[PDB]
């Protein structure tokens, strides 16, 4: 079970820690999370009391380092760090333990609720979306823009989400324009899964990570990459029946722990109405088509 | 964005663009079976792509042959006639290539888009305008010519005739809006108001009858007559 200290909690501030979140009172006696599952990512994030812009926060696998955080007074922000010296951080961990001053994880045991969220989810295509090379953890926020909204403008704090556009060459194969623009079989089999993201277990972990993002940080373009990529399945007449079983698992989950009261801002309607009662895939998503018609049947 | 009254003398610049209408493209009439079921059988149809400046007009010809064993025909239509439209611009010089293509129904916006991702500069816009173009097959010869084709042809025309020798492309558009509005209205009465006179013939090489400018305005006149009448029949006024 990892940790992440705190060095200390200046300013007041809402710390999520993955589905998690506790409210953090300007300069408590707060040193961090202990008791965090060995075998996920994880994500890290913060709200601040006194100004609510920008949400932010760290992506990031205790097993590839030992991290904390520290606030920032210049900046103005928590950030993560990572301790080099073992010993060290043993010794901070063991005396903010022995004093209790930090949160536990707090994991049921018959709750896989955060690995039917990250199930696909890898550091290591984390830190190939939100390039920063130095750093073994990744920070999104709120505000960032995807390279496919830059398109359409720091590169360097841009979301490298794969770029899929309907209307493109890439899309569609001179000579059959209405067959790949009614089917989308060609862009996901060929271009996506097999060109881009060379498999399926890819391919769904860039959706869970853009879910993750468009709900945690409220970031728009992230909430557009999901979406795209739900889309292009449910449009495609060919697709792999491990895939769309999978598709329905992970969608459950992800409709499962949406806030009810963010349903306005984080559902498109034209495509969940495509792709539950229109597309080619709108029989092979039973499950999703069950809690979505309970939940939210207003947006239906 | 789209082509309204508001940005009309567009039309008339020297951009070079083109109307495309799908109205005529899948055409069919309508029977009962021997069993008492309901069938179609197709007719030759045609694509209608038209500069409004210089009134040429690209009649593509749809031959019945096109759908033979094809399905869900009304959505191959509009296909079908992007993939027309493209390869017609593909055929052009360079320098008589459209700048813009307005259609005249939004369902063939996605279907030409996609068929001409590689022109990214021709702007693909629909238009607020309510244009007679379906009326095309009311003009006798563009009828016979689409009638008696027994493959895929391309048949250019000016739909104009000699008229901008006289008037301005913003006066032969209006004039030929006008009579296309008053066939599409009541074909038989506008055909009556235009072959009325034995004396005024059509030369072999145009479409229309060879007015003089007075006549010409006799003969709007009339056609507006003609559409107000049809008016005051239809909703009794």
């Amino acid at each position: 079970m990892n940790t992440v200290p705190f060095t200390s909690a200046p300013i007041e501030v809402t710390i999520g820690i993955d589905q998690y979140s506790f409210n953090v009172k300007e300069n408590q006696p707060f040193h961090g999370i202990k008791d965090i599952p060995i075998g996920h990512v994880h994500v890290i994030h913060f709200q601040h009391a006194d100004n609510s812009s920008m949400r932010y926060g760290y992506w990031f696998d205790c097993r590839m380092g030992n991290f904390y955080i520290q606030y920032d007074p210049k900046d103005g922000l928590y950030k993560m760090m990572e301790e080099r010296d073992g010993a060290k951080f043993e010794n901070i961990v063991h005396n903010f333990k022995e004093r209790q001053m930090m949160v536990s994880y707090p994991k049921i045991d018959e709750d896989d609720t955060w690995y039917n969220l990250t199930e696909f989810v890898q550091m290591d295509k984390i830190r190939k979306i939100v390039r920063k090379d130095e750093n073994q953890f990744s920070y999104v926020d709120s505000s960032m823009t995807t390279v496919q909204e830059n398109e359409l403008s720091d590169p360097a704090h841009s979301l490298n989400y794969t770029v899929i556009n309907f209307k493109s060459r890439e899309a569609i194969r001179p000579g059959h324009e209405m067959e790949d623009f009614l089917d989308k079989s060609y862009y996901l089999n060929t271009v996506m899964l097999q060109g881009i993201f060379k498999n399926s277990s890819n391919y769904f972990g860039e959706l869970q990570f853009a879910f993750l993002n468009a709900m945690f940080f409220g970031n728009y373009g992230s909430s557009l990459q999901w979406h795209a990529m739900i889309e292009l399945i449910c449009s495609s007449a060919t697709v792999p029946k491990h895939m769309l079983d999978k598709l329905d698992e992970i969608l459950y989950y992800q409709i499962k722990t949406l806030p009810e009261q963010y349903s306005d801002i984080l559902l498109n309607e034209r495509v969940w109405n495509i792709c539950l009662y229109s597309s080619f895939q709108k029989n092979s998503l039973h499950n999703t088509e069950k809690i979505m018609e309970n939940k939210y049947p207003e947006l239906l | 964005g789209a082509m309204n009254s508001s940005n009309y003398a567009e039309l008339f610049n020297n951009d070079i663009k083109l109307f495309v209408d799908d109205t005529n493209v899948y055409r069919v009439t309508v029977h009962k079976t021997f069993e008492g079921n309901v069938a179609t059988k197709a007719i030759n149809g045609c694509i209608f792509t038209l500069n409004p400046k210089t009134g040429h007009l690209f009649l593509k010809i749809i031959h019945t042959s096109v759908w033979a064993g094809q399905k869900r025909l009304s959505q191959l239509a509009k296909w079908k006639t992007a993939e027309e439209v493209s390869a017609l611009v593909r055929s052009l010089p360079k320098e008589e290539q459209p700048k813009q293509i307005i259609v005249t129904r939004k369902a063939m916006l996605d279907p030409l888009e996609v068929h001409m991702l590689d022109f990214p500069n021709i702007a693909i816009r629909p238009t607020e305008l309510r244009l007679p173009f379906s009326a095309a097959m009311s003009i006798d010869k563009l009828s016979d010519v689409v009638m008696k084709a027994t493959e895929p042809q391309m048949v250019l025309f000016n739909i104009y005739d000699d008229w901008l020798d006289r008037i301005s492309s913003y006066t032969a558009f209006s004039r030929l809006t006008l009579l296309l509005r008053a066939l599409k209205t009541n074909e038989e009465s506008a055909k009556m108001i235009l072959l009325s006179d034995p004396t005024i013939t059509i030369k072999s090489y145009h479409l229309w009858p060879s007015f003089t400018d007075e006549q010409w305005i006799t003969i709007e006149s009339q056609m507006r007559d003609l559409i107000l009448t049809e008016y005051g029949r239809k909703y009794n006024v």
